[PDB]
């Protein structure tokens, strides 16, 4: 997006980003520009060891064996790719990545995550990977000669607004990787069809003043709350706290038996 | 909130202008139908509760899925619930009817209102059903020409309406 | 972690299927080795220190600058004898624990993974290493399969490093 | 994953050990048990349909309520669903026995699961119900004593019946 | 085709990689297997006509309306009596390529994937095989490692059609 | 791929026809090979960079003209391809010989090689040249009679022999 | 081969752009270098002889066994001295064309890329030629642009080297 | 791509040996041209748009069948298909002027270009004329003597005028 909003969400060089395509006669330099650039894509920004780079499959790419989308695909079924993502990793975490390093973007809707478990449970590991990469979605933003960027961040055609959103669930700042497995951040908001509030970049910020106790610090609690005391307004409430009322907050929570969805610095 | 007038005030006192000839004159009719918004308001608070009772009745019967045990409206707190929800919508758009303006129903009681059913697990499409059930009898409330000054109040009855689909479209 | 069971089950689960005689197979096989592999695994523990002793001393021996040269990456003084054995000590222990495991993967994951940027970094040689897995090779007093297992731990180090 | 053997490694190498006398042994008589382990996972594998589809049809006939029209498990989809929900379960359980280590179970299957049940509206407490179902199936093909060499698999049966309770636990 | 040894270089391969203890492991654990799978196969071979006949028989009896109705799918005339002996028969031979082989492959390869539309186009109902295939698990003779692996392949067929 | 004995199930497949009797019996005797065919394995394995590097060193010394400047593996990112093609090649010897069939090798590596080498310009003589080199350093270190059970391994040494010779004639 | 001339044009072909002021300022810029950097490259190969025996022998003076231990990895023998000879030649033919292409790209594609294999693979350490660099800079008695270029590209070696 | 400087590096480094004092010396005359390539990429740049539709429109007065009705110009697709590829063979023959050397033109530009129009049915000697016509305007772009200060280019308009050349033929 513009530097005005850009800035503040943490994803000025998202913005700035250009696609790198492999071109008919590319140097030796171009094809290792594309295969760091694929691996710190598809891989989510890991640092790769020497020990788990694919020799074979570079040789084939740098040959011009293999297209870019082949190299991407033989990356994404490695075991490497299975290692970080696959094997410690529940379905629903597994299939987001997917669609964060494969696709570039969010997951749009609970029925891709029932896609992508119903078609792991059929046809297994390699049908699952294969469907991001042969999809129309694949082909037609990235081809078989562009290396997978992320696009969660700009309007795409025949997405849904709360993609954007949703994007930075999954996009965590460029400093940052799927590296620890864990839960995803959607699971609710895609089972619901509903959306999160953006708490990115600055934008989790909040005002101090003298309101913010001895560390000048306010933490804001995301919850989940009912009527089980005074009248509950709405379902979904936060709160901004002191770190010296931290602990009674929580404690206030619990005992409503109210759910908390998230907690970050403010 | 705004009502009608303050409605056309704020936009005016934006732009920096005087109310034109016409807003006011646009105003000016806006009371002449005072006596009917009145009336209809009074109609509908004064059945308040049958309108209510009825419509929740009829819902449970159309979706008995509701009441059934599990059933989202099941257990007395949570029929308790739903019924106080049912007066509660009704409550405030007698309101927004009496201000003429829709911004006390949308700011006090629909904004949020989706939010909070889905986290609940509370069926919006249900409380839909019983908004528009609620809807129609009191439109005919509004409209029984028995035991009044007749006249004509299909201007204020559409505004009525707009009101309750408003409801029921912001809670699905 | 690259291990007999982990592999069999990373597989099934990959394609989603249960396991099969294949996988069996692979038990099998593992239950055939894994007694050996303790008791490799407790011979080289009891004598870790001995080992450990000998192998850096053997290394000091085949590379004598590394005893008489200053610099952070040499062993003139106490402090690069002391890494020196801590080292060569890291690679004995790490060894034992793929005759427990039945793998290279305690390797792969501690040692092995990212060990040329260490060498590159800190100037050290892998053919000191080489010397020191060498040596232990040598000594370890190991017969049968539990030498065989063990041997091909200490060989598959020293591809690494070369 | 971890394994019952890579298990001790990892703590061990945190600790920056060799492994003890003892852990060596612990694993040498893990080692003694190699054998039942592996049939009581060949057991269960073998009559994997049979487990899912009986425990299934209990379940629901215990439970009605999942599939009359509106249940969470009425429609082929949501059916199609529920048994491969019941087979996957199933399935990391005799991972988990076949490694001897949970680790495969609960980050693969467990971790999360309650949340997308809740999330769903899957009623977590019946799919546990389900487990419990497969579980004494399971233990009851793996203890038949017929046509296998007699002896005592009291052990792994112990250790498989936690992996069911695991599982069971976490959805609920 | 999955057999112990394939899949073993098959995951190696992916990896890059040298063949190390973990695979060695796969090839005894196959080792152990296969002198019984051989035995195997040659008994089921031995017995397979009257293994087959006696399965066609036992789902004639179990289903009897498939030698009564007329129809492409039933066994009411010789053709269809003919087409499900060779079906028994190909289950048969196929399995004990399993045997020789060491894994599911052959089943996956040849009969299994792809069966689903077969039955399912041709209006034959899994049933029938499922009955076909318990009385070859309950027949056949087979005892100790044998029997084991013969009857894992069985049963993955029969969990396969169930 | 196939493996020594899925190599002979397709064929039976294809026949229509179980394994003969002979057929089983041969397969029987690969099985009592398979220790010696591990042996073989681990034997190369252990010394796969020594023998990489010492047919590398002997190539270029009988061949000096490949690494003086503009020659085929003069600079480093040549070397070192020129490097890895030859640890590939051994590596997929071993799957062969771990496999007991050709197929890995040949579907993987060989195939189409020739004509990729011809493409790059990469002297596939000098290739052969140097699998030759390898073959004969695989083949000492697999015959070395010390530290090993003491037997006859000529029948899997000629087997290895003949996966380096279909290596080496498949790019010269 | 990254120079500043191709990746002005690589960048701008990128972004399907014609060259704007922007890469005109980086034409201007290898202007203002080219000069110096001919220079340079005359320098170090007029006095490249000089160069590489010396840096050849600081090399041999920092590390002496390097010329009295056995092996084809050193240079205790007539080959090693030539192998080691040769390959300081190698490093700085290589850098004078960085001065001329005024980038590291000849590094980069001839040397660079791949040099840690080879060194592994052959046990040479990089501790060598990072002596040789040093001699070179030291000794090629280059001042002003000329002198900040010509270190920059053989720090650059260095520093892949460690 | 090489530029004019690593077209001599490379080519040195095949043969293993240090430039030349002739060839430092040719490429110190190419950086005293090195302003006027710089006037030159900048003046054809800055009027790509007109050295363009000029040419274009040129063309298409010269030879109207490609502009008629089933013509290979006709439709707005592929009128502006047509245009885009005029834009990209300047863009490429002043990334040739930038660098010194044709091979980005050559390698990004015409490589498969004739293969492409073929298959397209894309008539390649049109486009050469087209290529001309943009050749003949940026030359006398490149030489308006106006505004700059004044030198002899022939030397530089005789290496674009190649380029162009260069264009022209890989098409026709
Ligand atoms: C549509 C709403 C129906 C309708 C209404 C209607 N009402 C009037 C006029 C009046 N109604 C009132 C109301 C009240 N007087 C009171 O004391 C109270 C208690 C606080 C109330 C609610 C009044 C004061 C009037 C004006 C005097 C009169 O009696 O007429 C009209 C006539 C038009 C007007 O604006 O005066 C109308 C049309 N009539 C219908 O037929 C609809 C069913
Ligand atoms: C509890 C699980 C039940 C039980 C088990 C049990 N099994 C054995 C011994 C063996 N079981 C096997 C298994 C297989 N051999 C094969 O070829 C295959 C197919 C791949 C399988 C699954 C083997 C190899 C053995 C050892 C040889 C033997 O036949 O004895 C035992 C004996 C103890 C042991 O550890 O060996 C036991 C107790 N026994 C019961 O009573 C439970 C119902
Ligand atoms: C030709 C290859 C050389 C040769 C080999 C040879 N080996 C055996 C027997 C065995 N070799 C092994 C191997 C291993 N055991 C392990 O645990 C591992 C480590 C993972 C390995 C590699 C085993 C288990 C045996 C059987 C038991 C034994 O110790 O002998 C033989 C004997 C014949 C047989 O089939 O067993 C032979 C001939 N012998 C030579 O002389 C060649 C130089
Ligand atoms: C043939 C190409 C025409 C021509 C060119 C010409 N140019 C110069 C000299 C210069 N031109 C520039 C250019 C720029 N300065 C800037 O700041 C930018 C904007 C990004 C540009 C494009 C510069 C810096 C010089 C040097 C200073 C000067 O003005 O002299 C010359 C003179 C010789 C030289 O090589 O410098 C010439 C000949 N002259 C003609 O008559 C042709 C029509
Ligand atoms: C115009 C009346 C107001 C305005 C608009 C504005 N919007 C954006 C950015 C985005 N708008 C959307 C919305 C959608 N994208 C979709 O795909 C869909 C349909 C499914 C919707 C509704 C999104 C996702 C973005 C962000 C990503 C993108 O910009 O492509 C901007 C740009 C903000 C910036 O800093 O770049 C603007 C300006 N701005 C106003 O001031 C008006 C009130
Ligand atoms: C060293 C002084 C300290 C230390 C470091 C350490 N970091 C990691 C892991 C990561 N570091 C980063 C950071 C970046 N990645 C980027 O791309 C950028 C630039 C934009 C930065 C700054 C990331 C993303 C990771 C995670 C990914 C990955 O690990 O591959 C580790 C590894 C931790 C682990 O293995 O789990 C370590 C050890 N650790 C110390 O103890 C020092 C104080
Ligand atoms: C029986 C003693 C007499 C009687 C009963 C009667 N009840 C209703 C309607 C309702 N009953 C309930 C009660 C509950 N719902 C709950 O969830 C629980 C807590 C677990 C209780 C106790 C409710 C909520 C209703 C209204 C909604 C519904 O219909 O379910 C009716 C019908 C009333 C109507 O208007 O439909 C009747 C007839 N009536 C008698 O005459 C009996 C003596
Ligand atoms: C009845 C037709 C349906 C139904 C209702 C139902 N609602 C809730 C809970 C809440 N309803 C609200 C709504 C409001 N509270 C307010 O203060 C206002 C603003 C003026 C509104 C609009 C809220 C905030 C809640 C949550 C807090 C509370 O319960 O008071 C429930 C209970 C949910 C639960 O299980 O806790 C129910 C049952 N349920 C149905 O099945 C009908 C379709
Ligand atoms: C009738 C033609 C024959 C027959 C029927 C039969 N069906 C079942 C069990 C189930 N039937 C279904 C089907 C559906 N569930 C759905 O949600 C929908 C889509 C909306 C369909 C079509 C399912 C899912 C089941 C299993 C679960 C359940 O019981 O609900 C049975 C019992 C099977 C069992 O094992 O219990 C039977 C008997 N049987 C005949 O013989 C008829 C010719
Ligand atoms: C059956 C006993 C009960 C039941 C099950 C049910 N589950 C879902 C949906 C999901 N279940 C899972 C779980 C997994 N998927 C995996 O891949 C794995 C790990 C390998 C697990 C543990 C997931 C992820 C989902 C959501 C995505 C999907 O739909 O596939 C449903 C469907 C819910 C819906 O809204 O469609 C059902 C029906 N339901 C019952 O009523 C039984 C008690
Ligand atoms: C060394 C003894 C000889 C030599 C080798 C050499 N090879 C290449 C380039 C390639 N080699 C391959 C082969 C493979 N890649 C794979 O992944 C596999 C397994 C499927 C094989 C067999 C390929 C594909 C290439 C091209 C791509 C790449 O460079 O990685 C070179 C490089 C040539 C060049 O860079 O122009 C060399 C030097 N060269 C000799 O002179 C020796 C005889
Ligand atoms: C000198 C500082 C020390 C030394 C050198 C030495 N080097 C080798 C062998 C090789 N050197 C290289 C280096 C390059 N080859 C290239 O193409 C380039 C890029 C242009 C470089 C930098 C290579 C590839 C080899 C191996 C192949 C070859 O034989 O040429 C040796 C011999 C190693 C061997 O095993 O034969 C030696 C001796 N040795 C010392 O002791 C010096 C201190
Ligand atoms: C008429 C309303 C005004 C007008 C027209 C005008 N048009 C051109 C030139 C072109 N017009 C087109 C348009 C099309 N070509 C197609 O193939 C199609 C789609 C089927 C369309 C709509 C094109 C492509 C051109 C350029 C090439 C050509 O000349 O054919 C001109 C001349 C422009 C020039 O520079 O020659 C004119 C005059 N001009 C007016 O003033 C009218 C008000
Ligand atoms: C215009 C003077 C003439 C003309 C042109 C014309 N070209 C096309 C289509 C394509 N042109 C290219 C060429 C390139 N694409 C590249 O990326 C580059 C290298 C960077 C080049 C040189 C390609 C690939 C195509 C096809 C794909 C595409 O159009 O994007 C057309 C359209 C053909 C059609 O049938 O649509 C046309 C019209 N046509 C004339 O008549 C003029 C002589």
């Amino acid at each position: 997006t513009s530097l005005v909003s850009a800035q503040r969400l943490g994803i000025v060089a998202v913005d700035e980003a250009i696609p790198l395509e492999l071109r008919s006669r590319s140097t030796e330099e171009e094809v290792d520009a594309v295969i760091l650039a694929v691996y710190r894509q598809v891989l989510g920004n890991d640092h790769l060891m020497s020990q788990e780079r694919l020799t074979s499959a570079e040789s084939l790419l740098r040959g011009r064996e293999i297209s870019v989308r082949d190299f991407v695909r033989a990356v994404a079924l490695s075991e490497v790719y299975r290692q970080k993502f696959f094997h410690s990793n529940p379905q629903n975490r597994f299939i987001e990545l997917n669609y964060k390093h494969l696709l570039g973007r969010a997951p749009y809707d609970q029925s891709e995550i029932a896609f992508h478990t119903d078609l792991y449970h059929q046809g297994g590991y390699e049908a699952e990977i294969n469907s991001y990469i042969d999809s129309v979605e694949y082909t037609e933003n990235f081809g078989d000669w562009v290396v997978p960027y992320f696009r969660g961040f700009a309007t795409q055609r025949n997405q849904k607004t709360v993609g954007f959103s949703r994007s930075f669930q999954v996009y965590r700042g460029y400093a940052t990787s799927d590296r620890s497995g864990s839960r995803s951040r959607l699971t609710r908001e895609l089972a619901r069809n509903t959306a999160s509030p953006v708490y990115a970049g600055s934008t989790a910020e909040s005002l101090r003043g003298t309101s913010a106790g001895s560390r000048n610090q306010m933490y804001r609690l995301q919850v989940i709350q009912g009527a089980a005391g005074t009248r509950v307004r709405r379902g979904k409430a936060e709160y901004l706290v002191s770190y010296d009322n931290l602990s009674a907050k929580l404690q206030q929570i619990n005992r409503q038996g109210d759910t908390v969805t998230m907690i970050s610095l403010a | 909130m705004f009502d009608v007038f303050t409605r056309v005030v704020s936009q005016a006192d934006a732009r920096g202008e005087y109310l034109s000839g016409s807003q006011l004159d646009a105003l000016s009719a806006t009371v002449a139908e005072g006596n009917k918004r009145i009336d209809s308001v009074n109609r509908i608070t004064g059945n308040a509760s049958a309108i209510v009772s009825n419509a929740a009745r009829a819902l449970f019967a159309e979706q008995p899925q509701l009441i059934q045990p599990g059933g989202n409206a099941y257990t007395s707190r949570r029929m308790a619930a739903c019924l106080r929800d049912m007066e509660i919508i009704l409550r405030y758009v007698t309101y927004a009817t009496f201000t003429g303006d829709a911004s006390v129903l949308e700011d006090r009681c629909l904004n949020g209102l989706r939010e909070t059913y889905v986290a609940l697990g509370v069926p919006g499409a249900s409380v839909a059903a019983g908004v528009q059930k609620m809807k129609e009898a009191a439109l005919d409330i509004v409209n029984d020409p028995n035991g009044i000054t007749r006249g004509d109040c299909s201007a204020i009855v559409a505004e009525i309406a707009g009101y309750f689909d408003r409801a029921a479209a912001a809670v699905a | 972690m690259k291990t007999p069971l982990t592999e069999a089950v990373s597989t099934a689960d990959s394609q989603g299927r249960f396991l099969s005689s294949t996988e069996l197979q692979i038990a099998f096989g593992r239950l055939r080795q894994a007694n050996a592999g303790l008791q490799a695994a407790k011979a080289l523990t009891d004598n870790a220190q001995s080992l450990v002793n000998g192998a850096a001393q053997a290394v000091y021996n085949k590379f004598p600058y590394t005893t008489q040269t200053q610099g952070n990456n040499f062993a003139a003084d106490q402090r690069g004898k002391d890494k020196c054995a801590r080292d060569i000590g890291y690679y004995l222990r790490i060894v034992t624990y793929c005759l427990v495991a039945g793998g290279t993967g305690p390797l792969d994951e501690y040692l092995i993974a990212g060990i040329d940027e260490i060498n590159r970094t800190f100037d050290l040689s892998p053919s000191w290493y080489v010397e020191a897995l060498k040596y232990i090779k040598a000594n370890h007093g190991l017969s049968g399969d539990a030498r065989d297992e063990a041997n091909s731990y200490l060989d598959y180090a020293i591809n690494a490093l070369s």
